[PDB]
């Protein structure tokens, strides 16, 4: 293998204003959104979910 | 028993860790990693206080070994003194690309 | 940047008095309520 | 801007500023909490049920008061706000993990809340023993969901353990030795020591209740040679340094602020302060087995934790009376803070007096499991640490804000609370001696003119709570603009203006060697 | 019992009960004198006008703060230990009874002989007759023989609970798997109350103790009515 | 003058008793006649006029001691404010026993408590000191 | 030997607040003696002491849960 | 430590420095008025001729001032300071704080 | 003790290299061979309804609620014994 | 711009998804435990994936790519894994204390002996000393990986580091066919309680720490380590010889000295 | 006219303390004295008096024909 | 100038104090509140078996 | 301390409005649910 840190080190030193959680590009942005839509849609139905521990049930 | 190929510092480092690194082997602190030493402090050898900007806290541990610390402002122009020792400092504004 | 200053580097807003009062009350009135309509939720069920 | 700057947050005073936020609500809760138990017990009878919702309320009451207000209030919030200031760090040593510290709170609330309203709730004590705890006596999700709670404010207190070590040991000028640090960031140095040994022990504990009720192992069940009083062996050693670590960040902030308003510019005996919490926090991890005198132990157990227990007062008594001598020579500033802070060393005093009476663990027999307990640390609780937390925020709330508090509604709500919280505590000492139990929801007849004094007394205070929200609400609606600080050449944390700007210490302090 | 408006603790039935109302006689006035020394200081500290703000040396007065409390300590530790090391020395009990927690009343058992047990309720507040104690009364009480040295064990037979008697200065933990030991031994005939000591469940509240000291022949009778 | 929020890092001016000489002149600008007035200062005080004085030493200074030193009536703001709020109290206390509470148990009816208490004395509850010791058995009564 | 039996004496072996050994002991004395003396054919009356001190000492609960137990063949302790 | 007479004699020489600055005399001043004690006649008369050569006269009313404060309720003190000090406060033309009203609250 | 092996002068990775094939694996393939050795199954005791062990005091939760997670038929009886 | 050495961080969002992620396993386990469902669980453990993930990756990002870990910063994180291994270790001798407490006292309900009657412990001479070679061993060769880190070797650095993640793998494939195998069960009274719930968080934490070694040699591949400057490996190599030592304190408490 | 005398004007502070930290202790002492003999010498005295001529027979005689026993009628 | 102190400071305290003792004098005596007190020289003991 | 003169002065009068609303938001609610307990008991 070759060391490509250079590479790196320009990609992520470029001066963009992005945060660095973004800063790789589209595909931070994507998994970003699924993390971020996953913890939130979860955190919903948790909530749903104590709704419905919160009453007896037949 | 004989390869190389892992990057060295030299090599390798980069952003704020290779400037200290570089400054470093200059003798130099830029970061302010090191504590500077006192002058005599006197009016005429007053205590010297490098800022990137035109004013500075300074903590003066008046004696040695006091667990109470004195804090103040240092703003360019004359020499300031100590409000609990006295011991004088003034302020040495420049850049930071020094 | 962010704004600085007194009144900014909270997240409410005071500009209005009114509407912080407003938004108080729902605070620190829904946290003072929570339990007695927990102890109502209880009693309510069995 | 709103979601990176209070969601997304890398900022010390943000971060701080959410802490104090959400353990303002809490402290709403736990008021709310506190006025149930007092209204069940406000006249003989039954109020609100029979003792399962009655001690629903009392487990949560105290969890609410010690895990969602004292601790983040005290740790996340002055901690995080002060520290770097008072060290000239330009922030914490790990800033966003610091904000998963504080993320992990709400949802841990929400666990907490979530085990109230299913099932009939945990009515377990805030020490969750089994067997009453476990899957017979307490069937269905309301104590895992307590356990898991706990769990999330472990971990949240434990990760900021870690950040508050390192940040005061690493950040620090190069000059700056620890002992030129100031006795808050001592405090708190100390706490986190406390915190990262104390909390794991905690978390390995209520995993094994959480395995006993789940999962068939039985560490705590004799039928499979477990044993129920391990589990308070395993609770209890973190609970008596959880005592401690709920106090000694308000030592901290008692001793800046009786400094200040001393008008001194050092604390009398620092470093005597420093020994005396290092040594109160030592001495606080092999004292725990006092909460188990009547548990069935061997006479020289006994003898061992009545001796170890009792030796905590004399550090103690170096810093009470370091405060006297503070004062001592002072130009007195009769401030609303200062008033707080006389008002925490007189009833902390009393509190640490009952402490000692009940050491004695031939007295404990009959004191233990009584309303004696509940007078003596409620008057180091709710007169200690809450009298620190107050004279901590009134002195404080400037700088954080920018804005000045109306100090005469300040003198009146002092006035309130103090006379609330005395009528409230102090009749219960007479209840704990004449043999009261704890977690009651009735008594017996002769209990009735104390209880009703008692619950009188919790009324007033609830009065002061309300005043107090009205007071900030004012403070923030007439937006009286903080000028001139007094005494900032010993008070770094006001020397960047009020409020600091968002990134202070950008260029660090200069600090020589001589 | 408790009376209305009490302050302190219960009269002694026992001697050990009369040893810990006089080791805490010395200890609150401790306590008394302390918290009000701190009030005083806080008052000579504060009601000047004369100023002292440069340093003060501390190592003189701090041998004072500390020599003087470990004092007070050794004080109160040493007969705080005597009545300790006293209350665990052997006594040689003429009798045994076992007691066991449920929820939510108490069961007793006296087995040195022949096979006697029974449950305690405490009597509903609508079935006191009149002048009986609410939350205090129970059906079956713990008739004991006065005069003697009594073995109590106490043990559960489901959550925690507590066995307590104040004025006797008795609480022993019930703890299921364990059998804990306590000694008891009455001055006097009479009635003696005591409530569940360790939070329970729905009836915590609602599970007392109540021992009935009469002389040795009464108890042999009334245990072989028991039968 | 007009303090500033944006002066904070400079030196400013306190009135404080433990620090009679502060680090800043109270005013720094001077009119003419002021300008004049601290000429002649430099000239014997002798022949200073008394407002001539006055006038240098509120130019140094904003307060005297005595004016900073001064008592107030703050005291009966606060006293009087905090019993009118503990007296507010008191009407929750009244709303929560007339809306709250029902009646509390029948044994505390006048005649269950005249029974009560003398089972109580024939069981000689509390007879050494709290109680039964306060009651006259020889003549029927409570101690004098 | 010696009758006029009250109780179970004080027994240096279990000085403590915890008796529960001083019950399982006794229980396993009593009836490990049984199962020796009827083996030998031997008397049982010569282990009553045991029996006395665990019938004043044992709860009737693990007296008799443990009794089920030796019948069922689960009794963990050696007898 | 040292006696009275050299703590008293110390400050003496502090003030009567001929060429002491405004900040000199502040800080002494500001860092007397910490101890346990009232200056001396001597002590205050050496900083009053200070001000006097920074040509400051409302600093010599705050030194009179600042005085009669450190005596807290003991009311003879500062009568016979400002006593000692007249001939003083006669050469340099010193109004007391009374002869200016700034007594008044 | 201090082993009985013997070597330093300044640190290494060939020292620790040394150590890894020389002692440290020799020692994992005697044991490996011990073990697969030892191996092989063991006859397994009468099934005796213990009341201290087959605890169930709530269903376990995944399968019938009654089997253990890592469950061997052959040497892990249910509360009524070996599966047939 | 600054003038310390120290790193102020870009806002993130991973503290708060790291945050919801426990709400989402806890409450998933209570679901789980309660309601039969697996649901809210499964979302919670893979959130909490994403959020390790993502913030350990910007981690390297700020160090390896940006320059931001300056020997200030590194001291920082030197300290951080010390008390994050010691509050470990504290968790850990809560249940060894739960282990001494039953076995040093058995109960009645043991048969009042310890091993308890009806339990056949495993022989501590079979697949646990295996287990004790396994990981001394891997302490042996991980130590090689740093050396040769040190010296500038980057084959043999690879070479060792190989080896040390084979070892902890050997070792948690023979703890899952000892888990199998064993005669014993978690629902066996707090003989198997105490056997389980001890070595089986030690087990996660041997699966933890060999991640963290993998983690370590992809970095390794791809250059990002210097001969002076590989904090991460250093605290892998310190997590991976805390995991070491646990197991010997198991394996002398609960293997031998328990059996 | 005459000349004010020369007061005391140094450690007036520590003066009053030392005064007053003595005073704080005889209070201590005068207030022991009054509760070992209000409170504690009190309740050994009335102990003793109770249990001097005690006759725990003739108590439970009376306690018996009061009728609160359920074991003696 | 006389500040709020000065010139409503004698009405706070008289007000707040009357004000205080009346409602506290009222809920304490004319609301039914059991206080419980002590028999002691107040009740006469009458016959309960 | 030393502070500007308030930027917008709260007069007594909203004063006894922002004290009023405050007491309202902790009692009523409160109020509401003690007030029905019995209904919600005796139910
Ligand atoms: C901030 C909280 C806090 C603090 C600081 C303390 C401090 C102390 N506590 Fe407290 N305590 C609790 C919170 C606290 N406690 C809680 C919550 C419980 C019950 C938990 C539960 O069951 O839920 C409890 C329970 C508790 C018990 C158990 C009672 C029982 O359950 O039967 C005991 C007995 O040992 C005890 C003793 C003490 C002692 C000796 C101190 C000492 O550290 C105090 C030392 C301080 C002083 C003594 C005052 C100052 C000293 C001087 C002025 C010098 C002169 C003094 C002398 C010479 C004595 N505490
Ligand atoms: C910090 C801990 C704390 C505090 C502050 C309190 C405060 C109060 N507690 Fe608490 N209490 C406990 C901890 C605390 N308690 C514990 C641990 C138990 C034992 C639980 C168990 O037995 O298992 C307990 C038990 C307990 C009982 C016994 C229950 C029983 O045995 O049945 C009672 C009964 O009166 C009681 C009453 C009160 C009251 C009236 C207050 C009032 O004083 C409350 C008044 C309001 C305040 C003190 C202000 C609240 C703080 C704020 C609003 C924050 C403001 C925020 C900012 C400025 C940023 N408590
Ligand atoms: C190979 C080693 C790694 C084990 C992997 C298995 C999954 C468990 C994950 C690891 C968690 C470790 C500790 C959890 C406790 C129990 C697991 C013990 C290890 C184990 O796997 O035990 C197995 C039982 O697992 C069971 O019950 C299964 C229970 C599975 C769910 C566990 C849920 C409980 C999680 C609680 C975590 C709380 C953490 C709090 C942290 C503290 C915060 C500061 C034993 O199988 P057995 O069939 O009984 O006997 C074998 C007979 N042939
Ligand atoms: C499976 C069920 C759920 C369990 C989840 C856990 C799963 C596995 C997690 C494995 C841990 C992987 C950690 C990877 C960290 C990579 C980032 C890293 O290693 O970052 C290093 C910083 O170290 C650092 O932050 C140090 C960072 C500290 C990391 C600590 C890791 C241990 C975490 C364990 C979680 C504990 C759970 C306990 C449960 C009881 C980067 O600095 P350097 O290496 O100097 O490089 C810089 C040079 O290139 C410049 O020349
Ligand atoms: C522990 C903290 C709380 C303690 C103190 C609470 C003080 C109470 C403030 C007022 O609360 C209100 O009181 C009303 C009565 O005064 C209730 O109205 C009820 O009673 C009225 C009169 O019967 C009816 O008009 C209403 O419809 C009926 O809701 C009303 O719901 C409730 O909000
Ligand atoms: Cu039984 Cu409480
Ligand atoms: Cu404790
Ligand atoms: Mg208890
Ligand atoms: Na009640
Ligand atoms: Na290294
Ligand atoms: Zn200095």
């Amino acid at each position: 293998f070759e060391n490509r840190v250079a590479e790196k080190q320009k990609l992520f030193q470029e001066d963009n204003g992005l945060p660095v959680h973004l800063k790789g590009g589209a595909t931070d942005n994507i998994l970003y959104r699924v993390t971020m839509t996953l913890c939130l849609g979860g955190t919903l139905y948790s909530l749903y979910c104590l709704g419905w521990a919160s009453f007896p049930h037949k | 028993a004989s390869g190389g190929g892992v990057p060295t510092d030299e090599e390798q480092a980069t952003g704020l860790e290779r400037e200290v690194m570089l400054a470093a082997r200059k003798g130099q602190d830029p970061y302010n990693i090191l504590a500077p030493k006192a002058t005599s402090g006197t009016k005429e050898d007053p205590n010297l206080v490098p800022s990137i900007t035109n004013k500075r806290i300074v903590g003066c541990i008046c004696e040695e070994d006091n667990s109470t610390v004195i804090w103040f402002w240092l703003h360019k122009g004359e020499a300031q003194r100590c409000p609990s020792c006295g011991t004088h400092y003034k302020l040495v504004p420049h850049q930071l690309a020094h | 940047h962010y704004e600085e200053g007194p009144g900014k580097n909270i997240p409410f807003s005071v500009e209005n008095k009114w509407r912080l009062l407003a938004m108080m009350t729902l605070f620190f009135g829904s946290g003072f309520a929570a339990p007695f309509f927990i102890v109502r939720h209880q009693l309510l069920k069995k | 801007m709103f979601i990176n700057r209070w969601l997304f947050s890398t900022n010390h005073k943000d971060i701080g500023t959410l802490y104090l936020l959400f353990g303002a609500w809490a402290g709403m809760v736990g008021t709310a909490l506190s006025l149930l138990i007092r209204a069940e017990l406000g006249q003989p009878g039954t109020l609100l049920g029979d003792d399962q919702i009655y001690n629903v309320v009392v487990t949560a009451h105290a969890f609410v008061m010690i895990f969602f207000m004292v601790m983040p209030i005290m740790i996340g919030g002055f901690g995080n706000w002060l520290v770097p200031l008072m060290i000239g760090a330009p922030d914490m040593a790990f800033p966003r993990m610091n904000n998963m510290s504080f993320w992990l709170l709400p949802p841990s609330f929400l666990l907490l809340l979530a085990s109230s309203m299913v099932e009939a709730g945990a009515g377990t004590g805030w020490t969750v023993y089994p067997p009453l705890a476990g899957n017979l006596a307490h069937a269905g999700a309301s104590v895992d969901l307590t356990i898991f709670s706990l769990h999330l404010a472990g971990v949240s207190s434990i990760l900021g353990a870690i950040n508050f070590i390192t940040t005061i040991i690493n950040m620090k000028p190069p000059a700056m030795s620890q002992y030129q640090t100031p006795l808050f960031v001592w405090s708190v140095m100390i706490t986190a020591v406390l915190l990262l040994l104390s909390l794991p022990v905690l978390a390995a504990g209520i995993t094994m209740l959480l395995t006993d009720r789940n999962l068939n192992t039985t560490f705590f069940d004799p039928a499979g040679g477990g044993d129920p009083i391990l589990y308070q062996h395993l609770f209890w050693f973190f609970g008596h340094p959880e005592v401690y670590i709920l106090i000694l960040p308000g030592f901290g902030m008692i001793s800046h602020i009786v400094t200040y308003y001393s008008g001194k510019k050092e604390p009398f005996g620092y470093m005597g302060m420093v020994w005396a919490m290092m040594s109160i926090g030592f001495l606080g991890f092999i004292v725990w087995a006092h909460h188990m005198f009547t548990v069935g132990m061997d006479v020289d157990t006994r003898a061992y934790f009545t001796s170890a227990t009792m030796i905590i007062a004399i550090p103690t008594g170096v810093k009470v009376f370091s405060w006297l001598a503070t004062l001592h020579g002072g130009n007195i500033k009769w401030s609303p803070a200062m008033m707080w802070a006389l008002g925490f060393i007189f009833l902390f005093t009393v509190g640490g007096l009952t402490g000692i009476v009940l050491a004695n663990s031939s007295l404990d027999i009959v004191l233990h499991d009584t309303y004696y307990v509940v007078a003596h640390f409620h008057y180091v609780l709710s007169m200690g640490a809450v009298f620190a937390i107050m004279g901590g925020f009134v002195h404080w709330f400037p700088l954080f804000s920018g804005y000045t508090l109306n100090d005469t509604w300040a003198k009146i709500h002092f006035a309130i609370m103090f006379v609330g919280v005395n009528m409230t505590f102090f009749p219960q000492h007479f209840l704990g001696l004449s043999g009261m139990p704890r977690r009651y929801s009735d008594y017996p007849d002769a209990y009735t003119m104390w209880n009703t004094i008692s619950s009188m007394g919790s009324f007033i205070s609830l009065t002061a709570v309300m005043l107090m929200v009205f007071i900030i609400w004012e403070a923030f609606a007439s937006k009286r603009e903080v000028l001139t600080v007094d005494l900032t050449t010993t008070n770094l944390e006001w020397l960047n203006g009020c409020p600091p700007p968002y990134h202070t210490f950008e260029e660090p302090t200069y600090v020589n060697l001589k | 019992m408790a009376y209305p408006m009490q302050l302190g603790f219960q009269d002694a039935t026992s001697p050990i009960m009369e040893e810990l109302l006089h080791f805490h006689d010395h200890t609150l006035m401790i306590v008394f004198l302390i918290s009000s020394l701190v009030l005083y200081i806080i008052s000579l500290m504060l009601t000047t006008k004369l100023t002292h703000t440069s340093t003060m040396d501390a190592q003189e007065v701090e041998t004072i703060w500390t020599i003087l409390p470990a004092i007070i300590l050794i004080l109160i530790a040493l007969p705080s230990l005597r009545i300790l090391y006293m209350m665990d020395e052997i006594n040689n009990p003429s009798l045994t009874v076992k007691t066991m927690g449920h929820q939510w009343y108490w069961s007793y058992e006296y087995t040195d002989y022949e096979d006697l047990s029974f449950d305690s309720y405490m009597i509903p507040t609508s079935e006191l007759k009149p002048g009986e104690l609410r939350l205090l009364e129970v059906d079956n009480r713990v008739v004991l023989p006065m005069e003697m040295t009594i073995r109590m064990l106490v043990s559960s037979e489901d959550v925690l609970h507590s066995w307590a008697v104040p004025s006797l200065g008795l609480k022993t933990d019930a703890i299921p798997g364990r059998l804990n030991q306590t000694t008891l031994m009455s001055s006097r005939p009479g009635l003696y109350y005591g409530q569940c000591s360790e939070i329970c469940g729905s009836n915590h509240s609602f599970m007392p103790i109540v021992l009935e000291l009469v002389p040795l022949k009464y108890f042999e009778k009334w245990s072989a009515s028991m039968l | 003058s007009v303090v500033k929020s944006e002066d904070y890092a400079l030196p400013s001016y306190v009135d404080r008793r433990d620090y009679p000489l502060p680090d800043v002149a109270h005013v720094k600008n001077l009119s003419a006649s002021q300008k004049a007035l601290k000429e002649k200062e430099k000239a014997s005080w002798s022949s200073l006029s008394i407002d001539e004085k006055v006038e240098l030493y509120r130019l140094k200074f904003k307060e005297s001691f005595a004016e900073m030193n001064r008592s107030t009536n703050e005291w009966k703001t606060v006293v009087g404010a905090a019993m009118f709020f503990i007296g507010f109290t008191a009407l929750l206390l009244i709303w929560e026993k007339h809306y709250v509470y029902g009646p509390i148990p029948h044994t505390f009816e006048e005649e269950w408590v005249a029974k009560q208490t003398k089972r109580m004395l024939d069981m000689k509850v509390a007879p050494i000191q709290g109680f039964s010791a306060k009651w006259d058995y020889d003549k029927n009564e409570w101690k004098k | 030997k010696i009758k006029n039996y009250q109780t179970a004496p004080f027994d240096s072996r279990f000085p403590n607040q915890n008796q529960t050994r001083n019950c399982w002991q006794n229980y396993l004395d009593f009836h490990r003696c049984e199962k020796a003396m009827t083996a030998k054919g031997g008397d049982v009356s010569v282990c009553e002491w045991y029996r006395r001190v665990y019938k004043s000492l044992c709860p009737i609960s693990w007296v008799s849960t443990w009794d089920d137990r030796r019948a069922e063949g689960t009794f963990p302790g050696k007898i | 430590h040292e006696t009275d007479e050299e703590f008293d004699a110390r400050w003496v020489t502090y003030f009567n420095k001929p060429d002491i600055d405004a900040w000199e005399l502040r800080k002494g001043m500001n860092t007397l008025v910490g101890y346990d004690l009232v200056p001396e006649p001597k002590i205050i008369d050496a900083a009053l001729r200070a001000c006097r050569r920074l040509n400051d006269f409302a600093s010599a009313v705050r030194i009179l001032e600042v005085v009669k404060d450190k005596a807290g309720p003991h009311k003879e003190i500062y009568p016979y300071v400002i006593q000692e000090l007249r001939p003083t406060l006669n050469e340099l033309g010193i109004s007391t704080p009374e002869e200016l009203g700034l007594d008044k609250v | 003790a201090s082993a009985a092996k013997g070597d330093h002068g300044g640190t290494g990775a060939r020292t620790w290299r040394f150590l890894t094939f020389g002692l440290a694996l020799p020692s994992v393939a005697l044991c490996t061979l011990n073990s697969w050795l030892h191996s092989g199954h063991r006859e397994r005791p009468a099934f005796i309804p213990y009341h201290h062990l087959r605890i169930r005091t709530k269903p376990f939760s995944w399968g019938d609620g009654n089997h253990t997670f890592f469950h061997n038929p052959r040497v892990n009886p249910l509360p009524t014994g070996y599966e047939k | 711009h600054q003038t310390h050495a120290y790193h102020m961080v870009n806002p993130s969002p991973w503290p708060l998804t790291g945050a919801l992620s426990a709400l989402l396993m806890t409450s998933g386990l209570t679901m789980w435990f309660h309601f039969n469902s697996m649901t809210l669980l499964m979302i919670g453990l893979t959130t909490n994936m994403l959020t390790m993930y993502q913030w350990w990756r910007d981690v390297i990002r700020e160090s390896t790519f940006q320059g931001h870990h300056t020997p200030a910063v590194q001291k920082g994180l030197r300290y951080g894994m010390i008390l994050f291994i010691i509050s470990e270790v504290l968790f850990f001798t809560g249940f060894f204390w739960a282990f001494y407490h039953s076995s040093l006292a058995p109960t009645p309900e043991l048969g009042g002996c310890w091993p308890p009657t009806g339990i056949h412990p495993l022989n501590p001479l079979e697949v646990p000393l295996l287990n004790t070679s396994v990981l001394l061993a891997s302490g042996v060769s991980i130590t090689w990986a740093h050396h040769s880190l040190m010296e500038g070797d980057r084959k043999h650095m690879l070479q060792a580091l190989f080896i040390t993640i084979t070892l902890g793998v050997y070792f948690t494939l023979l703890q899952a066919s000892e888990y199998y195998e064993a005669p014993f069960t978690i629902s066996d009274g707090v003989y198997g309680s105490t056997f389980f719930v001890a070595t089986g968080f030690h087990g996660l934490h041997v699966i933890i720490g060999s991640t963290f070694l993998i983690v370590c040699f992809f970095r390794q591949l791809k250059f990002h380590f210097t001969s002076n400057h590989h904090f991460g490996f250093e605290a892998a190599a310190w997590y991976w010889h805390f995991v070491d030592v646990v197991w010997l304190f198991l394996y002398v408490s609960i293997y031998w000295w328990g059996s | 006219s005459t000349a004010l005398a020369k007061p005391q004007m140094r450690g007036l502070l520590a003066r009053r303390l030392r005064f007053h930290i003595v005073g704080a202790f005889m209070v201590s002492l005068g207030f022991a004295t009054f509760y070992k003999f209000a409170v504690a010498e009190k309740r050994k005295k009335a102990y003793a008096d109770f249990y001097r001529n005690y006759d725990s027979m003739k108590d439970f005689e009376e306690m018996r024909k009061a009728g609160i026993f359920q074991s003696a009628k | 100038a006389p500040d709020f102190h000065d010139k409503y400071g004698n009405a706070v305290l008289a007000s707040g104090a009357t004000f205080c003792v009346a409602v506290w004098v009222y809920m304490a005596t004319q609301i039914g509140i059991e206080w419980n007190p002590s028999p002691v020289g107040r009740v006469t003991p009458k016959e309960w078996r | 301390i030393t502070a500007k003169p308030a930027k917008t002065p709260t007069s007594p009068k909203e004063q006894a409005i922002g004290l009023s609303v405050t007491f309202l938001s902790f009692l009523l609610p409160a109020g509401w649910v003690l007030y029905h307990l019995d209904n919600y008991k005796k139910s």
